[PDB]
């Protein structure tokens, strides 16, 4: 469940069908952000985690396996890194600030498009009777 | 897999079935693509355009007009075009400080056209949106009250309502709203 | 040299005084050898076979002690009985005779081979075991569905089923099955629909659903979420009574309606107390029942379920009269459990005896043992429900300036239903004739009991008003909860 | 560094230890 | 200070639940009784069934003993200059109590295989070393795990107990039988009781020859250390709680309990050894000179016991016998070890820093004060308490251990008293702590 | 003379515990001992014929 793998296919199909220069670009810039978003999420969720364990409710080893993604999402971010400056020279300095937006920017987006399906989960649990024009009919 | 158009660019994915997270990131890397296409210069700096935001601003004029004029049915869709344009044609890597407060402005004048104009479930999920992506003030509160009343959802509408009045404890609408709330709460128990 | 019993003199009495003095103590011990429930006789009425049948499948020593001394004893009186010469009582063809290496081959295997074995195996299994109740790989799968939670998606009992199907004690249950098989179980439950074969395991992760629920919520409210533990309590009721989460539920979830009618019918009965508003036979027409018999079971189920109301809330202090930057307060809360047919008693006509905190050192040093001292919930009306309950109130707090839950949810059993009984059926809704004015009512009467919470948290360092939220949900019914605001006056 | 089966496990070797080896030293006298 | 890389138990990450602990208790119980039973391989009655000695508990626990006191002892005269603001000076000291320990097995070790009646004639003398070596270790290691978390408590103290209620019951049904003469007779109480209860099918006479029995343990015996048990039991549960307040946060109210048995058993013994060491001194000196005038009247020993001297009239007394047979020394041998132990007691509460100074110090430092009581009278009010208490707790397990050794009991009161301190401390802690 | 005038008034201002405490106390601390001396009794007993018949 990651968008890493899928930029590793993209690059396999270029490698044999001679696909554009942007679409590799692209890839890249969206793995980018999925390691931001991660290396956010792992950086505020720490202390609950903590709490949790140390209150015994969560188990031995998936302190464990959570100390060990930790640094797994450093490695994958110097990986992404490393190959943003293979790609193109000189692009390491503007590639972080790039990846620390779209990281905000599709979020934002994801949670606006997702209205459109919050809005009939509410009819179908509240029976409501709405007619064309959003008006209610009792 | 997923198959490369030639003339397009757009990847799509030709398997039967796919997963919703894998869409998901087909879709934003199609968008990234697009957008690079478009953007020339090949070190883009996260300053914003300028003609999107023109045109923008221009149909955001064009449909406040239409209130002076008291026409309240097309200037809901004009700046519901403005919203759909802007979170449609707008690259991703722009500035986030910039992107954001445009989208609440016009939410804003969309959500009071929607709820002058008779729909209340729309303006509700234009409220829970607005409100759970870090807009708190006693101005959104008092409209989903408003709207919990009038879609009939009184626990709701109460805990809206007390929420509201725990941080604007001066306000005079909140509390002739609660009053109400608790009325229709009496009569729908008793 | 020790010298061993070679004729059967000494080892009859080591062993009769060996078994003297366990079968002794034994026979001494066997010779020396507040809350009314009205729902544990109406309750076994309603049930199904199919049920029955399921909670049903799913001294000796004493006696051969006493003949083994007696048999001892008549050996020993059978028989026919200067330096030191020490002896030990132990036989002599123990050390002696042709099984003289079997006695240290059987030491050899009790220390190597069962001693170790058994110490691992009951490590191995006392390590896997969550102190809440659960088992590690549930644990581990609760928190996972919770760390990457799209904030987006809106939480309801679907979602939460698809969640528990996971858990890996259904597994060892029947290693057959798959996780679908047991969303397609759960599902066929509070539909209330027929399996056809495996009911038995229906019921029996129905059963078992009852910890999964309550390790959720403890995650839940551990990760400080609010959607996710009001969708658990909400769960854990729709569980319980079998039936699906619906606007017109508290009148649904009564024992003898049937659906086609009621909601065809009416469209505006959806509490009980609008329901009890109507006479005592329109409500069996609207119910469309029309069977007396059977309507005062529904009408003695439907004024028996506690609604809640509270008399005063505030926060206190122990050994102080306000509060104060960096103490340490709790909340106290003055209930009263009504019934969904008595009308409102004004909180005027409270004495202010039963809302007063006593002020003494031993009563300010440990201000819970008060609450301990309330009897039991009694059990609740769950024909659906395999095993038995007892009811529960499911008490969390949250902020108001953000929303989030700030502590783990206490769970109280203690309370007093002394409001709901039969000897107070004059005071009735329907008569409409200010019963507070009538011959047999008494305010010294009607029990107010008390809950208190602590707050786990000392108050801010800075001065001013802060706002928190308290919910005190049921876990068996679908009656009138508490969801009250209140301020801490920080004040020095 | 070391765990209680750990300790455990040593305990229980040396004491099967030392019994195997009086019990070896008692059989070879016996038998020759 | 330097680096070491020696075996240590890691202490738990988070905390053990109750069960584990008491099975973990056990079990470490039930691998050190029987590492005590094994004898040892190259070596050449019982004469071992007593003692544990010529088995692989030669050393025991005895170098862990000897470093923790002469640690203690060494801290206690304020030469290691330790402070508690550093969490480096700690594990210096931790591992140095190690390092002593184990250079003291291997010296004691070496003292032992080359001095001891195990042989002089080399491969047998390197087991015999490595045998005991590796049970020191064993024991060592085991100590440290229980005291690291994983047990109730401590080790040393949780074996002391096992040793006395082991010995206790041992002196009631064992099952070794002496014949002297007159016949087979057991060397327990109660199967000595049952057996000639049984066999001799003379009820009013058999009763009484197996109640008395002044040769061996009896009944009556038996009746008075369970009588005292339960006393002992009884006046465990005495203690002052004064109320107390905190100042810092609010709302904080609780009560800090002040026991009857305030100090820790040390005074007892030693009062024990310095009785025992006078009384030695003046047997060997009247050995030395038979007549003197200052000699005759300090001791003069006869048909060995002391008589009519001062050595006599510290002499304990065995049973009522003695006692009723003259008021005089009984009155000055309670009188003594009345007042001795009182001394004693106050002594040691003044030394070993629980004065009431040190009490209100610690009060200042937490910010707590009295209930219904200023703040510049903590100390005033301590002082008032404490030393009280710890003198009426010395004056009455003295009067225990004389009336333990006067009724003539299967042990002696210190024992009883000590055994009943650690258990009651496990019961204690998980009572307040909470659990099973 | 004032040793045991305090003694007793120290004494009187303690707290002894009650019955249905003293219950609980003695049924632990019995429990306690002789599950620490049944188990010294057996171990020491076992390996009479046992420490016979090895060495």
């Amino acid at each position: 469940n990651d968008a890493h793998d899928l930029y590793f296919q993209i690059k396999e199909m270029s490698e044999n069908e001679k696909i554009h220069e942007k679409v590799l670009k692209a890839a890249l810039l969206n793995r980018g952000a999925e390691s931001v978003r991660r290396s956010l999420k792992l950086k505020e969720l720490a202390p609950q985690i903590n709490l949790l364990y140390k209150n015994g409710s969560i188990g031995e080893d998936y302190w464990k396996r959570f100390e060990t993604e930790v640094k797994l999402i450093e490695l994958e971010f110097k990986d992404t890194l490393q190959e943003a400056e293979r790609l193109q020279p000189g692009w390491v300095q503007l590639f972080v600030m790039v990846c620390k937006e779209i990281c905000f920017n599709q979020a934002l987006s994801r949670r606006y498009q997702s209205i459109l399906k919050r809005k009939e989960v509410c009819i179908k649990e509240w029976e409501l009777k709405i007619n064309n024009d959003g008006r209610l009919v009792n | 897999t997923l198959e490369y158009n030639a003339n397009s660019k757009l990847i799509t994915a030709s398997d039967a079935v796919v997963a919703l997270s894998t869409e998901t990131n087909i879709d934003q890397i199609n968008v990234l693509t697009t957008s690079l296409i478009g953007e020339t210069n090949p070190n883009f700096t996260p300053q914003p355009n300028e003609a999107l935001s023109k045109m923008i601003k221009g149909l955001f004029e064009s449909g406040m007009k239409n209130l002076q004029q008291k026409k309240l049915n097309e200037a809901l869709k004009n700046v519901s075009l403005a919203i759909e344009m802007a979170q449609r044609k707008r690259a991703p890597w722009e500035a986030f400080a910039i992107q954001l407060p445009e989208l609440h402005f016009m939410l804003r004048s969309k959500i009071d056209l929607c709820l002058i104009l008779g729909k209340h479930l729309e303006a509700l999920q234009d409220l829970d949106f607005l409100l759970g992506t870090g807009l708190i003030q006693p101005d959104v509160f008092v409209r989903k009250a408003d709207c919990l009343l009038k879609l009939r959802q009184w626990e709701e509408a109460r805990a809206t309502c007390e929420r509201g009045l725990a941080l604007a404890p001066e306000d005079m609408k909140l509390r002739a709203l609660l009053i109400e709330t608790a009325r229709n709460l009496a009569e729908y128990n008793g | 040299n020790y010298e061993y019993d070679e004729a059967s003199e000494t080892w009859p009495s080591f062993i009769l005084t060996g078994l003297l003095m366990v079968v002794g103590p034994m026979t001494l011990l066997q010779i020396y050898q507040f809350n009314e429930e009205v729902f544990k006789n109406l309750n076994e009425e309603y049930t199904s076979d199919e049920i029955k049948q399921f909670r049903r499948k799913f001294n000796i020593i004493i006696i051969v002690g006493w003949i083994l001394v007696a048999i001892l004893l008549q050996r020993i009186n059978s028989n026919d009985a200067q330096s030191t010469s020490h002896g030990i009582a132990l036989p002599r063809f123990l050390v002696d005779g042709s099984a003289s290496p079997l006695l240290v081959v059987c030491y050899v295997a009790l220390l190597g081979l069962i001693l170790p074995y058994f110490v691992s195996r009951w490590w191995a299994r006392t390590q896997s075991y969550t102190k809440k109740g659960i088992h590690n790989v549930t644990a581990s799968n609760f928190v996972s569905n919770l760390v990457n939670y799209k904030p987006s998606e809106i939480v309801t009992t679907d979602l939460i089923l698809h969640w528990l199907s996971f858990a890996h004690e259904f597994k060892q249950f029947f290693p057959d099955l798959q996780p679908t098989d047991f969303e397609k179980l759960l599902q066929d439950h509070i539909n209330r629909r027929d399996s056809g074969k495996l009911n038995n395991a229906k019921f029996r992760i129905v059963a078992k659903c009852h910890s999964l629920l309550h390790g959720l919520l403890d995650i839940a409210c551990g990760f400080r979420n609010l959607d996710i533990a009001l969708g658990a309590i909400n769960t854990f009721k729709c569980i319980v009574q079998a039936v699906p989460l619906t606007p017109n539920c508290q009148i649904l979830q009564l024992p003898n309606v049937d659906k086609e009618h009621f909601i065809t019918k009416t469209g505006d009965i959806h509490t009980l107390g609008k329901l009890f508003t109507l006479e005592d036979a329109k409500i069996g027409e609207v119910l469309g029942i029309k069977d007396q018999a059977k309507l005062n079971e529904t009408l003695r189920v439907a004024s028996h379920i506690p609604n809640l109301k509270i008399i005063k809330a505030d926060f206190l202090v122990p050994g102080e009269n306000q509060v104060t930057p960096s103490s340490t307060p709790y909340i106290s809360l003055k209930v009263l459990v009504r019934s969904a047919k008595q009308p409102l008693i004004p909180t005027s006509l409270i004495p202010e005896e039963n809302l007063t905190e006593p002020q003494d050192f031993e009563s300010q040093r440990d201000p819970f043992a008060m609450m301990s001292k309330q009897p039991l919930v009694p059990y609740s009306f769950a024909p659906f429900f395999p095993t038995k309950r007892r009811g529960s109130w499911c008490c969390l707090v949250s902020s108001q300036k953000d929303g989030k839950i700030l502590q783990t949810p206490i769970i109280i059993e203690k309370l007093s239903y002394k409001n709901l009984n039969d000897d107070k059926d004059f005071f009735d809704k329907r008569i409409k004739m200010d019963l507070t004015k009538h011959e047999k009512f008494d305010i010294n009467d009607w029990e107010i009991g008390t809950i208190k919470i602590p707050l786990g948290q000392p108050a801010p360092e800075t001065v001013g008003d802060f706002f928190f939220r308290v919910i005190v949900k049921s876990t068996d019914y679908f009656t009138t909860d508490l969801d009250i605001t209140m301020n801490m006056k920080v004040r020095d | 560094r070391v765990d209680p089966l750990v300790v455990l496990f040593l305990a229980v070797g040396f004491i099967f230890s030392v019994v195997a080896l009086h019990v070896i030293s008692k059989v070879a006298g016996k038998l020759f | 200070p330097f680096e070491s890389f020696l075996p240590e138990v890691i202490a738990p990450e988070r905390k053990v639940p109750y069960n584990q602990k008491l099975i973990w208790t056990g079990v470490s119980l039930l691998i050190f009784l029987i590492l005590g039973q094994i004898p040892l391989y190259g070596i050449v009655l019982r004469a071992m069934l007593a003692s544990n000695r010529g088995t692989l508990l030669e050393l025991g626990v005895s170098p862990i003993i000897t470093s923790s006191m002469i640690f203690q002892f060494l801290q206690g005269t304020q030469l290691l200059q330790i402070r508690p603001e550093s969490k480096q000076d700690r594990e210096l000291f931790q591992i140095a109590q190690k390092v002593c320990a184990i250079i003291l097995i291997l010296g004691q070790a070496l003292v032992v295989v080359m001095t001891g009646n195990y042989g002089a004639p080399l491969p047998i003398c390197l087991l015999l070393i490595f045998q005991l070596m590796f049970a020191s270790l064993i024991v060592m290691l085991l100590d440290e795990l229980l005291s690291k978390g994983y047990g109730l408590g401590s080790g040393i103290s949780l074996f002391t107990a096992t040793n006395i209620a082991e010995q206790i019951f041992w002196r009631a049904f064992a099952p070794t039988t002496v014949n002297s003469g007159r016949g087979k007779e057991f060397e327990g109480a109660v199967i000595a009781f049952f057996h000639l209860l049984a066999v001799r099918k003379d009820k009013k006479r058999a009763l009484v020859e197996a109640f008395y029995r002044t040769n061996l343990p009896n009944m009556f015996q038996v009746l008075m250390t369970v009588a005292i048990f339960l006393f002992v039991l009884y006046l465990q549960g005495f203690r002052y709680e004064l109320p107390i307040r905190s100042t810092k946060v609010r709302g904080q109210i609780g009560i800090y309990p002040i026991k009857l048995f305030y100090t820790s058993n040390t005074p007892i013994m030693l009062q024990s050894a310095l009785t025992s060491n006078i009384f030695l001194i003046s047997q060997i000196l009247f050995q030395k000179y038979p007549t003197n005038p200052l000699i005759r009247l300090i001791g003069v020993w006869g048909i060995q016991m002391a008589l009519s001297g001062l050595a006599y009239y510290i002499q304990p007394l065995m049973s009522l016998s003695e006692a009723l047979l003259d008021p005089i020394k009984t009155i000055v041998y309670i009188t003594f070890v009345l007042g001795s132990c009182a001394v004693f007691s106050k002594t040691w509460i003044e030394i070993s820093g629980t004065s009431p100074r040190d009490i209100a110090k610690q009060f200042k430092d937490q910010g707590m004060v009295i209930n219904g009581k200023r703040e510049t009278s903590i100390y005033r009010e301590l002082k008032k308490i404490i030393p009280t208490a710890a003198a009426f707790g010395g004056a009455t397990i003295g009067a225990l251990s004389v009336g333990s050794d006067l009724l003539g009991t299967l042990g002696s009161g210190a024992s009883i008293l000590m055994a009943t301190t650690t258990i009651y401390g496990y019961y204690e802690a998980a009572a307040k702590e909470g659990g099973f | 003379v004032e040793f045991v005038r305090e003694g007793t008034q120290f004494l009187a201002k303690c707290k002894k515990p009650d019955l249905k405490e003293y219950t609980k106390i003695v049924k632990a601390v019995g429990i306690g001992f002789i599950a620490v001396g049944i188990i010294g009794y057996a171990i020491k007993l076992i390996h009479i014929p046992i420490r016979y018949v090895i060495v």
